[PDB]
């Protein structure tokens, strides 16, 4: 009961990207009620492994932070997207091409051109101007927010409980912004 | 009765304008094709009909 708890699994928010408040795992339980002593000490020996795998997974994978389910993620702790700088091939450098038309030759069609020998091409940055904050994606929620195994559950002062397990709770208001 | 239509307009009070430009865009006092001829030195005539 208190010692081998069925772990609190989270729920994903697709819109905000935050954690949608966790819930007790109620869809993987064995029905050990029809079992004598040689198996109900084996079933409890299984849950005591997934409550130890989920603690040796929470250290390898999750970011060490204070506020689990934070409302506003920082910039550096969110996966960014930095592709290669987009190498743009400029076709015809017009520093000597506008002289060709002013000589009288109208151009058409379209090295790269025969009248000019040179061909410059520029590169430019392909990332965003500012990195992204406020909300993690789906694959970040695959990575972080492993099911939190909560031992000796709800055994302390008010406010010392995990208040974000309530799937209605604002993390920076100490309150449900309810119907108002 | 069988019919056929007529489609002429009238737009008074203003002037037709052909901006001396590449893409016909009013982009200031000068035009890039307006000061294109100072990049050359041509001084050549025109005919209009």
């Amino acid at each position: 009961s208190k010692e081998i708890p069925t772990p609190y699994m989270w729920s994903y928010q697709p819109q905000m990207g935050l954690a949608a408040g966790a819930s007790q795992d109620y869809s993987s339980r064995m029905n050990w009620l029809s079992a004598g002593p040689h198996m109900i000490g084996r079933v409890n020996g299984i849950r005591a492994t997934r409550n130890q795998i989920l603690l040796e997974q929470a250290a390898l994978t999750s970011t060490p932070r204070s506020q689990l389910n934070p409302p506003n993620w920082p910039a550096v702790q969110v996966y960014q997207e930095n592709p290669a700088p987009t190498t743009v091939l400029l076709p015809r450098d017009a520093e000597a091409e506008v002289q060709m038309t002013n000589s009288g030759a109208q151009l058409a069609g379209g090295g790269r051109s025969s009248f000019t020998p040179r061909q410059a091409y520029l590169t430019l940055q392909s990332s965003s101007s500012q990195p992204r904050s406020g909300g993690i994606g789906t694959l970040q929620f695959v990575e972080e927010f492993v099911p939190s195994v909560y031992f000796n559950p709800f055994s302390g002062a008010p406010g010392l409980y995990p208040d974000d397990f309530i799937p209605n709770y604002d993390a920076v208001s100490e309150s449900v912004d309810g119907y108002d | 009765v069988p019919s056929l239509t007529q489609k002429k307009f009238l737009c008074d009070r203003t002037m037709w304008r052909i901006p001396f430009s590449s893409n016909f865009m009013s982009m200031g006092a000068l035009t890039d094709l307006g000061q294109n001829m100072l990049y050359a030195n041509s001084a050549h005539a025109l005919d209009m009909t």
